[PDB]
């Protein structure tokens, strides 16, 4: 995946 | 959602990447350290979860040269030593 999609998958965690 | 305070030198990473504020949550102080990330382009080109920090300030703050975004605890303690929970 993108960086974009890696980073939104774990700022959905916080 | 919970409100924090982050110290300086994370705040001044939060700046590069666009904020303008003072009082953050959590999901929003890692929000702008994707942006930043993305903006100056730190991920890795091939590996795009990888991260090569070193050699920058964020590396400084995280204290390893690259880390996971799916293994991503060096983000969560140097959360821990700069935010001030208020």
């Amino acid at each position: 995946l993108t960086f974009x999609e890696y980073w939104a998958q774990l700022l959905s965690a916080a | 959602g919970t409100q924090v305070h982050p110290r300086a030198p994370l705040l001044q990473i939060l700046k590069v990447a666009g904020a303008q504020e003072e009082v953050f949550t959590v999901k929003e102080v890692m929000h702008y350290l994707g942006q930043y990330i993305m903006m100056k382009q730190l991920y890795d080109k091939q590996r795009q979860h990888i991260v090569h920090c070193h050699d920058d300030p964020l590396g400084e703050l995280l204290e390893v040269g690259s880390f996971s975004v799916k293994n991503p605890s060096p983000l969560y303690e140097m959360l821990k030593r700069n935010l001030v929970i208020l």
